[PDB]
């Protein structure tokens, strides 16, 4: 891991940690995400919290937010998931999903993104004139 | 019904967005529309919470499943 790498993330948590107590609450962490124009919710926030929190004491120290800012994103079987999750989405089975159904899927369902965003992704994919994305190379795109 | 459509939704777009958030020139900054001229303090935010965001949609997708 490298010294700049802690250096930053150093950085990062300090723009969550206010009150200088070495941890992140619930509560600090919506006021970061309603300073970008966000509205979550107490559960929304107590979910992220309990997703890095490895003491269980409620609380965010910075050595959990390290854990978490290095984690393996790509490689603790993040590609398996990720393919099954679009293969909730071949029922006709084929390695491939209609770029017509992916806009579709991007912007109606889960976080819903902008347009924008699903013209970048789809362009970027495995869409080579084909419309059909092979999310085999969709995975790996983001890993 | 099929609960693991939005589970599966959410599980491919926190992943993008986490991935995209990389690009500093990629669209998924211009969504912060509250967030007048992004600084820099905004993005070491910004991707700090999307990849926690995209931890959830990890558990609650393994939940459906
Ligand atoms: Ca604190
Ligand atoms: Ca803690």
């Amino acid at each position: 891991l490298t010294e700049e790498q802690i250096a930053e993330f150093k950085e990062a948590f300090s723009l969550f940690d206010k009150d200088g107590d070495g941890t992140i609450t619930t509560k600090e962490l919506g006021t970061v995400m309603r300073s970008l124009g966000q509205n979550p919710t107490e559960a929304e926030l107590q979910d992220m919290i309990n997703e890095v929190d490895a003491d269980g004491n409620g609380t965010i120290d910075f050595p959990e937010f390290l854990t978490m800012m290095a984690r393996k994103m790509k490689d603790t079987d993040s590609e398996e998931e990720i393919r099954e999750a679009f293969r909730v989405f071949d029922k006709d089975g084929n390695g491939y999903i209609s770029a017509a159904e992916l806009r579709h899927v991007m912007t109606n369902l889960g976080e819903k993104l902008t347009d924008e965003e699903v013209d970048e992704m789809i362009r970027e994919a495995d869409i080579d004139g084909d419309g059909q994305v092979n999310y085999e190379e969709f995975v790996q795109m983001m890993t | 019904f099929n609960r693991q459509i939005p589970a599966a939704a959410s599980l491919i777009q926190t992943a993008w967005r986490c991935y995209a958030a990389e690009n500093p020139d990629s669209s998924t900054w211009k969504i912060y529309i509250r967030i007048s001229q992004l600084r820099e303090h905004h993005r070491a935010t910004i991707k700090v919470i999307r990849r926690m965001q995209y931890f959830v949609a990890k558990k609650k997708f393994q939940q459906a499943r």
